[PDB]
């Protein structure tokens, strides 16, 4: 779902992306903080961005009106593949032309994206050391994020929300290498005893 | 921060 | 199974 839907931003980092990151028809589709679990598609037109809301009934989406639709995805593509199907108060169309991909939340080499809580363990342990780490995307908890470490792989999940990461709790972080810079300096202890020292990074190889 | 309706 | 942090 990266090239358009971005799980853990607000309607805000929404239009600030949309008018850095984009053009005119750029749009992308994330979480409703009016009511969740709907979804918002945010539009940016002639140099401003547009908030529409899209209701989630549990059996098909819709945008409050309109045709229904089982998938996000579809109702997406529809309304990129017919225009003028969607106008606002003044009967201005609103058009969906360019997707807004998802940005990895680092460039750093030790995070892997996409990449198995298996997949992980099996990087670390036939190619780290002890004290080996590295971060992925979660698959549990799409939008979140894990901290994959050698010690046995520990799994850490790492939380995204309102742009902030935090590990479970404790300290929010302003970006993922804050996260993990200071937590190579001041391990984590895990509830069984365990700490979770962060030696060496395992970084990508490609 | 303004959203919309289509109707 | 994933692991869990306090403080």
């Amino acid at each position: 779902s990266r090239r358009w839907f971005h799980p853990n931003i607000t309607g805000v980092e929404a239009e600030n992306l949309l008018l850095t990151r984009g053009v005119d028809g750029s749009f992308l589709a994330r979480p409703s903080k009016s009511n969740p679990g709907d979804f918002t598609l945010s539009v940016r037109r002639n140099g401003a961005v547009t908030h529409i809301k899209i209701q989630n009934t549990g059996d098909y989406y819709d945008l409050y009106g309109g045709e229904k639709f089982a998938t996000l995805a579809e109702l997406v593509q529809y309304y990129m593949e017919h225009h003028g199907q969607l106008k606002e108060k003044n009967g201005d169309v609103i058009e969906l032309k360019y997707p807004l991909n998802c940005a990895d939340p680092t460039s750093e080499r030790w995070f892997h994206g996409h990449l198995s809580g298996k997949e992980a363990e099996k990087l670390l342990t036939e190619k780290g050391k002890h004290g080996s780490f590295l971060v992925r995307e979660s698959q549990s908890h799409p939008g979140d994020f894990v901290l994959s470490v050698r010690t046995k792989v520990t799994h850490v999940m790492i939380r995204c929300q309102e742009l902030k990461y935090d590990v479970g709790g404790g300290e929010r972080f302003d970006s993922l290498t804050d996260l993990v810079e200071h937590y190579k300096k001041n391990p984590m202890v895990e509830t069984l005893g365990t700490v979770l020292q962060l030696k060496q990074p395992l970084n990508t190889t490609r | 921060p303004i959203y919309a309706t289509i109707d």
